[PDB]
């Protein structure tokens, strides 16, 4: 279930605390991170609002190991990593830096940077400006 | 956005 928006976002993780100001977390111990049938396997995730001031709030997460699952709208499964990954609602993408891969048997993508559009073909390389 | 948290270390859920 939606609005007119973005998914709801899944997270399991084994042990974290909550904030005495309600509104910056961290999510910790072999977690699974799940939206659109994407799966992202971590060790470390961050969530951080403002209350919902200008309504903008952001969504981080790291992995040792580190794993970027999706399916691949040509009706495939796929798999890959990076040593970050990175949202925030008005991008319609997900971003992963640092040491990125994803592969299927029709296409190879890895060095700096991956992000996939989940309706148009813009897989490529832009190489980067920070490992963050 | 809509969250969902949940503990796979009790399997139980929190919305954010």
């Amino acid at each position: 279930v939606t609005g007119d928006t973005d998914q709801p976002i899944h997270i399991e993780s084994d042990q974290q605390s909550l904030d005495m100001q309600g509104n910056v977390v961290t999510f910790t111990g072999n977690v699974i991170v799940t939206l659109g049938t994407i799966k992202i396997n971590a060790d470390k995730v961050v969530v951080t609002r403002p209350g919902g001031e200008q309504g903008k709030e952001v969504i981080d997460g790291y992995g040792k190991p580190a794993t970027f699952y999706q399916m691949q709208d040509n009706g495939k499964p796929v798999e890959g990593h990076a040593s970050q990954m990175h949202y925030e609602l008005a991008k319609d993408f997900v971003v992963l830096t640092g040491n990125a891969y994803l592969q299927q048997v029709d296409s190879n993508i890895k060095g700096d940077k991956i992000t996939y559009l989940v309706k148009e073909q813009k897989m490529q390389a832009f190489s980067d400006k920070g490992k963050r | 956005v809509p969250i969902i948290y949940v503990n796979r270390a009790t399997x139980k859920c929190a919305a954010y």
